[PDB]
DNA sequence: GAGAATCCCGGTGCCGAGGCCGCTCAATTGGTCGTAGACAGCTCTAGCACCGCTTAAACGCACGTACGCGCTGTCCCCCGCGTTTTAACCGCCAAGGGGATTACTCCCTAGTCTCCAGGCACGTGTCAGATATATACAT
DNA sequence: ATGTATATATCTGACACGTGCCTGGAGACTAGGGAGTAATCCCCTTGGCGGTTAAAACGCGGGGGACAGCGCGTACGTGCGTTTAAGCGGTGCTAGAGCTGTCTACGACCAATTGAGCGGCCTCGGCACCGGGATTCTC
């Protein structure tokens, strides 16, 4: 449906910035599966974050404190 | 002229030199839109949020592909298979 | 004096 | 002597209430005492940060409700929010 | 307004009333179902096709037509 | 006359309120939050006490050893994710042998 | 006051103990009352003001 | 010499029970000496030392489970120090 | 001789608890060194907790907090 | 007022590197960094205040906390600079 | 020895990174008191150290066989490249739905006096294991 | 000749109940400021235009890489002789853990104040972009 948006050359670019030389065809669907479950976990944090504040928008503070919640926090959008 | 591979070495050198995003913005916010509308109804979003999950996704992709690179090097192989990423997620505690 | 008192209390308890 | 704080008798007789013919050992009392104050400080902290993220200066049922809906992986939260809401309605009924 | 809400509510879901007392309202835009009262309550006495574009733009007013004027007579609803 | 009996709950509500006052979490505390804490605590220990009970009658022992709660906590994925990172004293290893590692 | 089923507006015979919604027969308890999402209950009971 | 049957019974006999493997007095001086690195003649504690014993046993069994899973990945039962280095590097260190 | 105080059959029992069928002979010194740096990292936090508590000896709860610190929480 | 830390590290950077600038995205990155370390050490100060029941936080407790979470020679330089900073406070 | 594919040197708007004034809250200074940190002093738990019997666990040498490893023939499936084509992205325009904030308000949670029974601590009885008799029967 | 079967008879051994007690949770009274609501302005983002264009999909030649298979040796498993220094357990000694008492000075609180960092506005040059020439692995 809309899960092929991260198509084969995008995963190839992610592999080339990740350090892997040769790519087999079965890597792509597994990488987009772990991407669509990892972003599912982040959005699963963000929905409870939004419904807590009675606020229907998701800001950069939402995802930054959510990454702080799973212990993979990121600098640049608040601390 | 025609090589088995040398363009990949220049590509990985240029990508380790550069710092630009290699994931297109429109399919990314489209897929997080589909996930958000699958979870709840009628949500609003900000742009700094979606470049923040773009940064999180590219950092997680870089970490996982470094993990699969080290696992493939220790497996004495050049081509990568999903067994390495499965063992990488099992070892790191992502799935169990 | 504390050790002698403790020994006397222990002897009385025994 | 010292007045030690432990909820060992509470876990002991909910064990007796739900399992009338089952015994237990003192190492077990110490081990789920470590469990319940582990989760007590964990979810007391969670709500704290969250409410402060929300910039609220208190802790009512709302912050801890979203904290326990967010924190643990599943199932136990699905029964837990229902039974906690039922608990606060018997409190407000009384 | 129903003449007797106690007696009308025990027979308005039968098939002998839904052919006559069901109003289907179409929204404007550019294992049998006979024995299940969900299909009678939602889609009336006609079978439901989820692939028809005009089908999912439809109300079915079967119970509410006598339910909403009874709130004046019984405010507990 | 106790507030735990007024709430209908068994886990104490004045004790967690006392631990919430000087636990330095919030300067203002609502009334229903310690009740909600006691409710989720009672639910968590009720669930693993059912698990320790069925492990105890699986091994046919009247006393729940901590090993019983090890194979009670490793038999469900929700507590395998909630208590996967934890380290347990005298826990042992669950029976798990790979099919390839077995001979023939 | 007469009891009524909150799903269909019918005559309510049974109230579910898990979530306190009155229902008329078995199948609304099967595919509506049981698999309903949490939070749907509060504006489900807002009509009769039972929340 | 019967190969594999005694090893299988051995694997079952320490995958069934919960006995202690590390001896208490060697590990005692071990951590006592690691302690001297910071505090010398550090009066010690029995609860402290069985805390380090169970923590070290849990870390050892986790690292060794990681090592034998990534060895069964590598189509070879036996263990090399590069397997331990791979497990340490991938696991976070 | 603090390195060879811990016996090789104890590492054998640790390997058989981990599920190791065949184990080499060069694994023991490297495993011992990794265990030494792990226990040194733990006992550094433990000894800073002993200097926290105005005590010249170790106890239970300092080791408890030192195990809760880095994410291997003790139970 | 909307609090930040821009002019502070701009003055610090002019003290250490008087011919070097920085960007606003990087300024936000170090804002997230300073908020992260401040929240981490304040949470540590609260928890090792709570361990030994002490209701007051003094310099020695969070001194031992920065001996705790920071590694060795950075902790030595940090505790030396911190001790000279509090002794040039209490000298005045 | 050639050739795509790099690195390097020079011009060009530009648009996003340094000053500056206005000024408004926020850091600074001073007085007061009531409590918690620190020091002194106190009682006993428990950690350290050494002696000696028991002995099951550990070292060491001997050998044997599957398993790690070296090499080999093979499909064959990914890799470079030409050709459509199809969605991405830039520039822009208007809406309107949602975020911030002002502004009173009221209630309920902070804080304090009292007091009694809930839970903690310390005794006594009451069903599970261990040796022993013992004598006739069956193997 | 010996196990044994099934009940003794003593007989300890680990575990759950019946009295003290003390202290903190609950009932009752006072206050004030923190959510509660809501209205209004403004701002940004979600749709919708359309060109055009780097880039994905698709198919095809080709080449090393992965697959099972077979032999060579040796390393860990197994075993028995010979230690050994772990374990129990026992006793003796004394540091130090822990509780109490008391003091007093750092620090929360409150009122007034001054000043400096936030921001809108203004101005200008560092870097990406483009164009063309040197240079280096590769065939």
């Amino acid at each position: 449906d809309n899960i092929q948006g991260i198509t084969k050359p995008a995963i190839r670019r992610l592999a080339r910035r990740g350090g892997v030389k040769r790519i087999s065809g079965l890597i792509y669907e597994e990488t987009r599966g772990v991407l669509k479950v990892f972003l599912e976990n982040v959005i699963r944090d963000a929905v409870t974050y939004t419904e807590h504040a009675k606020r229907k928008t998701v800001t950069a503070m939402d995802v930054v404190y959510a990454l702080k919640r799973q212990g993979r926090t990121l600098y640049g959008f608040g601390g | 002229r025609y090589r088995p591979g040398t363009v990949a070495l220049r590509e990985i050198r240029r990508y380790q030199k550069s710092t630009e995003l290699l994931i297109r913005k429109l399919p990314f916010q489209r897929l997080v839109r589909e996930i958000a509308q699958d979870f709840k109804t009628d949500l609003r979003f900000q742009s700094s949020a979606v470049m923040a999950l773009q940064e999180a996704s590219e950092a997680y992709l870089v970490a996982l592909f470094e993990d699969t690179n080290l696992a493939a090097i220790h497996a004495k192989r050049v081509t990568i298979m999903p067994k390495d990423i499965q063992l990488a997620r099992r070892i790191r505690g992502e799935r169990a | 004096e504390k050790r002698l008192e403790e020994e006397k209390q222990d002897t009385i308890n025994k | 002597k010292t007045r030690k704080e432990s909820y060992a008798i509470y876990v002991y007789k909910v064990l007796k209430q739900v399992h009338p013919d089952t015994g237990i050992s003192s190492k077990a009392m110490s081990i789920m005492n470590s469990f319940v104050n582990d989760v007590f400080e964990r979810i007391a902290g969670e709500a704290s940060r969250l409410a402060h993220y929300n910039k609220r200066s208190t802790i009512t049922s709302r912050e801890i409700q979203t904290a326990v809906r967010l924190l643990l992986p599943g199932e136990l939260a699905k029964h837990a929010v229902s039974e906690g809401t039922k608990a606060v309605t018997k409190y407000t009924s009384a | 307004v129903s003449r007797n809400y106690d007696e009308d509510i025990e027979k308005i879901l039968t098939l002998e009333n839904l052919d006559t007392n069901d109003v289907v309202v179409e929204a404007p835009f550019t294992y049998d179902w006979r024995n299940s009262i969900l299909h009678l309550f939602l889609r009336g006495p006609r079978p439901h096709d989820s692939e028809n574009i005009h089908e999912q733009h439809q109300m079915h007013l079967n119970v509410e037509r006598i339910r909403v004027p009874e709130v004046i007579f019984q405010p507990t609803m | 006359k106790t507030r735990s009996s007024r709430a209908g709950l068994q886990f104490p509500v004045g004790r967690v309120h006392r631990l919430l006052r000087k636990g330095n979490y919030a300067e203002r505390v609502g009334a229903g939050a310690p009740v909600y804490l006691a409710a989720v605590l009672e639910y968590l220990t009720a669930e693993i006490l059912e698990l320790a009970g069925n492990a105890a009658r699986d091994n046919k022992k009247t006393r729940i050893i901590p090993r019983h709660l090890q194979l009670a906590v490793r038999n469900d994925e929700e507590l395998n994710k909630l208590l996967g990172r934890v380290t347990i004293a005298q826990g042992g290893v669950l029976p798990n042998i790979q099919s390839v590692l077995l001979p023939k | 006051a007469k009891k009524y089923c909150d799903v269909t507006g019918l005559k309510g015979f049974y109230k579910s103990p898990t979530n306190n919604i009155r229902y008329h027969n078995a199948e609304i308890y099967q595919l509506i009352v049981k698999p309903m999402a949490p939070g749907v209950d509060q504006e489900y009971l807002k009509l009769r003001g039972a929340n």
